């Protein structure tokens, strides 16, 4: 049904194909919100874990 | 015109056998397909159609089984082996927790130090 | 294969050279054997020589005849024994040239 | 890197047209690669009473 | 740039780690010879941690995180999709996370030894040294995870290798005609599929015994630490067997390139190479021939890794014959490959006498091991390593290597590290333990031998940096003057010089028909052979 | 106005290569929700004519400068094996016929031209 | 004609654009692995960053998913060679996780074929109680062997040019898993010995533990198989994301009657 109506959009759309689908705008957003976070609060407590503080 | 002739030659001999053989397959995803609807759906379905309910009331019986051991024990645990219960580094997500999901009906782990 | 068959088939195809590339590249592998070849073949070798109008891929068949002679005393009866046509085409040896 | 295979250009450095001179970013790769277990002789046995 | 799904410059990236890897790899051998020097705890003031901390942090990056990402990563992303004809590999956008995970199998090992306790387990991480009781903190933690990451990384970094090699290749070449570094990689990529899973359960066990309480090898509740000495040691022979065959792959083509011949006997060296990967398999206990297993099991043993011996012996004794008749062109690869040639079969006569179980008896975890297996790992897994590099170096980079001033890395190499690693037969043979900060006193001898030769190779690696600096910074100058050799065929007798620059590389692979430096896209059309 | 190729002779462009819509109730078979080179390549295999080549060259002749062995190429610097006449007789020796100058084959004597299309 | 072939790939085999998500999923694993390992020894408090390290990776695999079916079925460069590549870079990686199940099998045969001395003399030893092959475990085989005759009874059904066997069979299939789950969640609530039982109870939670562990992946591939195929995704004759279903099941038979044999009927 949206398979020949995807093939127009994703064909020719001198676009990064994580960026060719329709529905893909909030798809990164909030994705990029939880990887901003995830990258350094395991790595934040890392001093916290050098001097013995622990919880 | 220059080095424009043609790609090469249509022989239409490397044709006729891939071509009618997707139809000789799809013969092949016909017959075989309902060679299995005679077993799958009439076999094995009927099949669990008796084991389930082989199991339906022989579950109840040790559904009532669990009932008897987290009611009483009566005088105490019967003091389980040393490979049984096992306590270095107690777990991490809460104080003493076995795993993710465990019933004190077989699970029940009362120390006896004596 | 035998010596002879190894003969009849370097002579052979020193005739249909018609180029410097394929008298280099052929007198090669009549040189890089296990064997040593005759002087009927390198006879053929300095007439493939002459057909082409090069000089020294003519001084080098008798440098490479020198190391791989494994003896001197089979390299002068070998060297007198080619001086029928090495007198005709002129072909000096790298040692009498002196560079 | 997926275009322009010229001569430096294979390699994610910056070897000319750099504004430093590349042996202070080059032998700075090197010897911080060397350092490292001379920080983990440091932190290691500043906390365990040795220096 | 960074994330460029391009086999070429993942495989640069590879080789980008693969030193910096190496000069913190050698740095932590550097500090554990120094304190073998004297007897008493000279530099590590009275630490006998840190030092079975800094044993297990060099002898793992030298492993995982040296000859496992160039003999397979550095070189098999760049000759893997060249040699045989593809335009870059089966699955490239996971040819990625095969060298992103190691930087992260990085930072999950060096915060291995910065928190509080340091991981004094060993390279072979034995169950109860480093069960919860014993080692406490989170240290063996993350050291049994950066073992994880690669063992991750060079398992899809082999199914890139399988589905690389039975479909992709061009026209004529079938099966029976590959360049032996391909064989070496695609045999071993039925090695590396076929031992990491069983490294991946025998390490989460572990994990599993100390903060999960399972027992598997806790020994209240009948858990084995023996299990362990027969399921790590199961992938441990076959991983050592893994550093060696593209180690035999580059061999096979510089010892045939340098000499002008084809090598000796090419379809007798395919079928002896997979007989090692294959026999390798079923010799996996004769590391643990004391542990106490019986007397009939330790017989077939005895008699059974012995046998690895008959195809090795087809391997070396073709390259002594690959290079009797013809020429001998004593570059910097050819020094490397002909030094590999007596050393690495040194390390071959010990592995003899080190096979028996008669004999294992009187020489496991002495430093008789220790000259055995580096006769074979810093003599033959970096006799093929620098033999891989210089032998490609300038026609991948595009610029050459100062081939003067590579003379003089071959010999400090050559004789700085066979006077450290000859004298550990001998304080061995008296029966001086493994990994000890201290020693007894009729044990300084030696080790102050093999303690002056551990400055000698590790100023060979010092100038191994500055070749690498003049090779990016004046490169191109060197093969405009006569500091570099330019063409690595010189010319027949009888071939003159101004014909060979009309047919100038008469290679045997593609490697050197393409241009230096190869395209971002060497390979738009399909190519054909024979 | 941009319709189907549904042959492998138009082409055409990249645009005309997608198949057309199938309609609910039945699956895809096979020539209509098609994606473009998957269908590329269909469409050939349609056809009696491989788009792509899984052949060796012409090693039945040698070569001369005066009778060169011509291959089929599709940019400057096809590369080209060499093993014989037999095709199985001598040590493999990679080549590269650029524009207008042939590579030689020192070993074996075969010549080849680029023919660059 | 040369005009249109000199505006087209040359060679099957496809070349993919440059993709982030790479390093993001590298970036996942390393936050997994740093952060399994703190919580074990304390520095944070809670466990739930295990919980987010087990959320962004797969929404990481996803969006590496949905890049893929933009080249599956949005730009297609799956030709026969590429599709022979994935059906058998599929079929030789399963050959390694098949050899995982011998890093779990052989440890079954490690305290079992020797009997040892901090147990018992027999296996299972004394305290322990294990479940006969007669009782629900028995459901366990038949309601698998009930699903080897309906994934290929809908294997040629997809190719037979149908949707109503297609379609339809393919969420009863999934159904029949997702109640494997569950029956494999009694076990999990009902069984008398645990995790920390010993030996015994190592290796049994251990054998049929990552046997556990693959439905939750494989009901999650029909997650997609049904929502692919009802939004017309999926083709009759060029299918990789249904191939690669089947292909997790049908060996998955072999492995759960060997999985069955020793650790039920030979375990008693
Ligand atoms: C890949 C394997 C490898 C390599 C190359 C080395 C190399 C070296 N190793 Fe190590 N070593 C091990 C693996 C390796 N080692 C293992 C497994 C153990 C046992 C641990 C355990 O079981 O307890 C061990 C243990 C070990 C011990 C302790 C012995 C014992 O307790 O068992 C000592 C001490 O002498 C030692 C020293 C050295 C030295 C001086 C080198 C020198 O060769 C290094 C200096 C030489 C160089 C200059 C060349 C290498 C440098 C490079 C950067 C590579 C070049 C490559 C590229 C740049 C292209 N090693
Ligand atoms: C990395 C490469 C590598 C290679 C190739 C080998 C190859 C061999 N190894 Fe070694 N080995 C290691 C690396 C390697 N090993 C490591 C890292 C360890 C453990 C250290 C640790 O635990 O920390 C080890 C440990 C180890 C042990 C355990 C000792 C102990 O811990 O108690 C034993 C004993 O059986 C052994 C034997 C062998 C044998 C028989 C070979 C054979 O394959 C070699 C045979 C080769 C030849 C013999 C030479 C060439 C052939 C001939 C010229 C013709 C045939 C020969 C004759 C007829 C005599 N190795
Ligand atoms: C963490 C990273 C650290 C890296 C540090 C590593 C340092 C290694 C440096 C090695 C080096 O740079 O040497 C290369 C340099 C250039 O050489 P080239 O290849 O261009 O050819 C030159 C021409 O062909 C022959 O040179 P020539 O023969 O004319 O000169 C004689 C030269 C030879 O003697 C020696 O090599 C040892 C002293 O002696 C001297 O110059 C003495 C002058 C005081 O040759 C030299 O001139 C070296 C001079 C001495 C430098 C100090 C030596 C310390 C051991
Ligand atoms: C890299 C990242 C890590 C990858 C491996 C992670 C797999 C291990 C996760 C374990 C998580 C956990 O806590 O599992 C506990 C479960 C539940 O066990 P249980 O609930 O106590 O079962 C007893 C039944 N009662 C008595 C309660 C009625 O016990 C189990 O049944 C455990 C099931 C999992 C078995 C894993 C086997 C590992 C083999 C090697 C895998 C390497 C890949
Ligand atoms: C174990 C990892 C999977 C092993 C099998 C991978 C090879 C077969 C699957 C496959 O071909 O897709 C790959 C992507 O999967 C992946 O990259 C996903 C694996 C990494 C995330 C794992 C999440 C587990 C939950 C290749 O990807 P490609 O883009 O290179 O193939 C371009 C195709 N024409
Ligand atoms: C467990 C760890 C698994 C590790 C990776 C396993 C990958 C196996 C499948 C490899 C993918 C093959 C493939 O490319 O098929 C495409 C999509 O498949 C897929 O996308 C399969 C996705 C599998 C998802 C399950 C893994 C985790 C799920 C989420 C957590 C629960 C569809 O190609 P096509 O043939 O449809 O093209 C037809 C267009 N006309
Ligand atoms: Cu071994
Ligand atoms: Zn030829």
């Amino acid at each position: 049904n949206k398979v020949i109506q995807l093939q127009k959009i994703f064909q020719s759309s001198t676009k990064p194909l994580w960026w060719r689908h329709p529905r893909s705008a909030l798809y990164l957003y909030p994705f990029y919100a939880i990887f901003a976070v995830a990258v350094v609060t395991p790595l934040l407590y890392i001093p916290n874990a050098i001097r013995g503080i622990k919880a | 015109n220059a080095l424009k002739p043609a790609f090469g030659p249509p022989d239409k001999v490397a044709a006729q056998k891939f071509k009618e053989s997707l139809m000789a397959t799809e013969k092949h995803a016909k017959d075989t397909s309902n060679m299995w609807v005679k077993i799958s759906v009439w076999v094995a379905l009927p099949a669990i159609a008796l084991t389930a309910v082989n199991t339906y009331f022989v579950e109840k019986e040790h559904a009532e089984h669990r009932e008897h051991l987290k009611h009483v024990p009566d005088s105490e645990w019967p003091r389980d082996y040393e490979f049984m219960n096992i306590r270095s580094k107690p777990f991490f997500w809460g104080d003493g927790d076995k795993t993710l999901f465990w019933n004190p009906v077989v699970n029940r782990h009362i120390e006896h130090d004596d | 294969e035998t010596f002879e068959e190894f003969t009849a088939r370097y002579e052979k195809e020193f005739d249909e050279a018609y180029d410097l590339f394929e008298v280099q590249r052929v007198l090669n592998n009549c040189f890089s054997y296990d064997l040593v070849p005759a002087p009927a073949v390198i006879e053929k070798a300095l007439r493939a020589a002459r057909r082409v109008n090069d000089l020294p891929t003519a001084i080098r068949v008798f440098e490479a005849l020198k190391y791989k002679v494994e003896n001197e005393d089979q390299y002068k009866a070998y060297l007198d024994e080619l001086k029928d046509v090495r007198q005709e085409l002129g072909v000096p040896l790298k040692e009498e040239l002196f560079p | 890197v997926h275009f322009k295979d010229g001569v430096y250009e294979n390699i994610p450095f910056k070897v000319k047209g750099r504004k430093t001179p590349y042996a202070l970013s080059h032998f700075g790769f090197f010897a911080i690669g060397f350092a490292v277990p001379f920080v983990a002789c440091y932190v290691q046995l500043k906390k365990s009473g040795a220096f | 740039w960074l994330y460029s799904t391009n086999a070429k410059d993942i495989a640069v990236l590879y080789f980008m780690l693969a030193i910096f890897s190496g000069m913190a790899g050698t740095a932590m051998s550097l500090i554990i010879r120094l304190e073998l020097a004297a007897p008493g705890s000279q530099y590590l003031h009275g630490n006998s941690q840190l030092f079975n901390v800094l044993v297990v942090g060099h002898a793992v990056l030298m492993i995982f995180f040296l000859v496992m990402p160039a003999l397979i990563g550095g070189f098999g992303n760049y000759l893997l999709p060249l040699m045989i004809g593809a335009t870059d590999t089966a699955f490239p956008r996971i040819n990625n996370i095969a060298f992103w995970v190691l930087p992260m199998g990085l930072v999950c090992l060096v915060t291995s030894t910065l928190v509080e306790s340091g991981a004094g387990t060993g390279w072979t991480v034995y169950p109860p040294l480093s069960s919860i009781q014993a080692h406490s903190g989170p240290s063996v933690d993350l050291a049994i995870f950066a073992l994880h990451l690669t063992s991750i990384s060079s398992l899809l970094g082999a199914i890139n290798f399988i589905v690389t090699t039975l479909n992709m290749r061009t026209n004529g070449m079938t099966m029976h005609k590959l360049p032996l570094f391909v064989w070496s990689i695609f045999i071993t990529a039925f090695l590396l599929l076929l031992s990491l899973p069983v490294l991946s359960a025998g390490i989460t066990m572990l994990l599993l015994d100390r903060n999960f309480n399972t027992s598997f090898f806790e020994v209240s509740g009948g858990g084995d630490p023996i299990l362990y000495e027969h399921l790590f040691w199961f992938f441990g022979h076959p991983e050592v067997y893994i550093l060696i065959i593209p180690g035999f792959g580059i061999i096979s083509h510089v010892v045939s390139t340098y000499s002008k011949k084809p090598v000796f006997g090419e379809i007798s060296m395919v079928y002896a190479m997979a007989s090692i990967g294959l026999l390798g398999f079923l010799v996996w206990s004769h590391h643990m021939y004391i542990v106490g297993l019986d007397a009939d099991t330790r017989a077939y043993f005895t008699s059974a890794t012995m046998i690895i011996a008959i195809p090795t012996g087809i391997k070396i004794f073709s390259w002594l014959a690959t290079i009797h008749g013809g020429s001998i062109r004593l570059a910097t690869p050819m020094l490397y490959a002909i030094a590999f040639l007596f050393l690495f079969t040194m390390g071959g006569l010990t592995g003899v006498a080190l096979a028996n179980a008669s004999l294992d008896v009187a020489f496991h975890d002495t430093y008789y091991v220790v000259g055995h297996f580096h006769y074979v790992l810093s003599m033959g897994a970096i006799f093929s390593l620098f033999a891989g590099y210089y032998y490609w170096s300038p026609q991948i980079l595009g610029l050459n290597y100062n081939e003067k001033l590579a003379q003089i890395q071959f010999w400090l190499i050559f004789i700085g590290a066979n006077v450290i690693f000859f004298p550990m037969h001998f304080l061995g043979i008296n029966g001086m333990p493994r990994r000890i900060p201290d020693y007894p006193d009729a044990f300084a001898g030696w080790n102050y031998v093999a303690s002056i030769g551990s400055f000698i190779a590790t100023l060979s690696l010092f100038l191994f940096i500055y070749i690498l600096y003049d090779q990016l910074v004046n490169g191109l100058n060197n093969k405009v003057n006569n500091k570099s050799v330019i063409y690595n065929k010189a010319p027949d007798f009888v071939e003159s010089n101004t014909i060979f620059n009309l047919n100038t590389v008469k290679s045997s692979s593609i490697e050197f028909l393409l241009t230096s430096p190869p395209a971002v896209h060497s390979f738009n059309t399909p190519a054909v052979q024979s | 106005v941009v319709k189907t190729a549904q042959n492998l002779a138009e082409v055409n462009g990249p645009e005309t290569l997608i198949g057309p819509g199938a309609k609910e109730g039945t699956v895809p078979t096979d020539l209509d929700q098609e994606t473009g080179l998957a269908r590329l390549e269909l469409l050939g295999k349609l056809e009696g004519i491989d788009v792509f080549d899984t052949k060796p060259l012409d090693s039945s002749r040698k070569g001369t400068m005066k009778d060169p062995i011509i291959i089929e190429s599709y940019d400057d610097y096809r590369y080209v094996g060499c093993t014989g006449s037999p095709a199985g007789s001598h040590t493999i020796m990679w080549l590269k016929p650029t524009v207008n100058e042939v590579a030689r084959c020192w070993e074996c004597g075969s010549v080849y031209k680029l023919n660059p299309v | 004609t040369h005009l249109e072939r000199s505006r087209h790939q040359q060679h099957p085999f496809h070349m993919v654009m440059p993709s982030p998500w790479p390093i993001v999923v590298s970036f996942a694993l390393l936050s997994l692995a740093l952060s399994t390992a703190l919580t074990m020894h304390g520095y944070i408090g809670n466990m739930n960053m295990v919980y987010l390290a087990l959320f962004v990776l797969l929404t990481s695999s996803i969006l590496w998913f949905r890049d893929i079916v933009a080249e599956a079925t949005y730009l297609g460069d799956h030709t026969m060679a590429v599709r022979k590549g994935i059906n058998l870079g599929f079929l030789m990686f399963v050959l390694s996780e098949v050899l995982i199940f011998a890093g779990l099998f052989w440890a079954y045969f490690h305290s079992a074929m020797s009997p040892d001395v901090t147990l018992g003399a027999c296996w299972p030893p004394v305290g322990i109680e294990a479940v006969q092959p007669t009782e629900l475990p028995l459901l366990n085989t038949i309601i698998l062997l009930s699903s080897g005759a309906t994934v290929t009874y809908s294997h040629h059904a997809l190719i037979a040019g149908n949707r109503n066997k297609a379609l339809s069979g393919l969420l009863i299939t999934f159904w029949l898993i997702v109640i494997f789950v569950t029956c494999q969640y009694i076990e999990y609530t009902n069984a008398a010995f645990t995790i920390s039982d010993g030996v015994y109870g190592s290796v049994f939670y251990a054998g049929t533990g990552l046997h556990f562990l693959h439905m939750v992946m494989l009901a999650a591939m029909l997650g997609v198989n049904y929502w692919r195929m009802r939004n017309y995704h999926l083709t009759a004759g060029h299918h990789v994301g249904y191939e690669t279903t089947i292909i997790y099941t049908h060996v998955l038979d072999v492995i759960w009657l060997f999985l069955y044999v020793v650790f039920y009927w030979w375990g008693v």
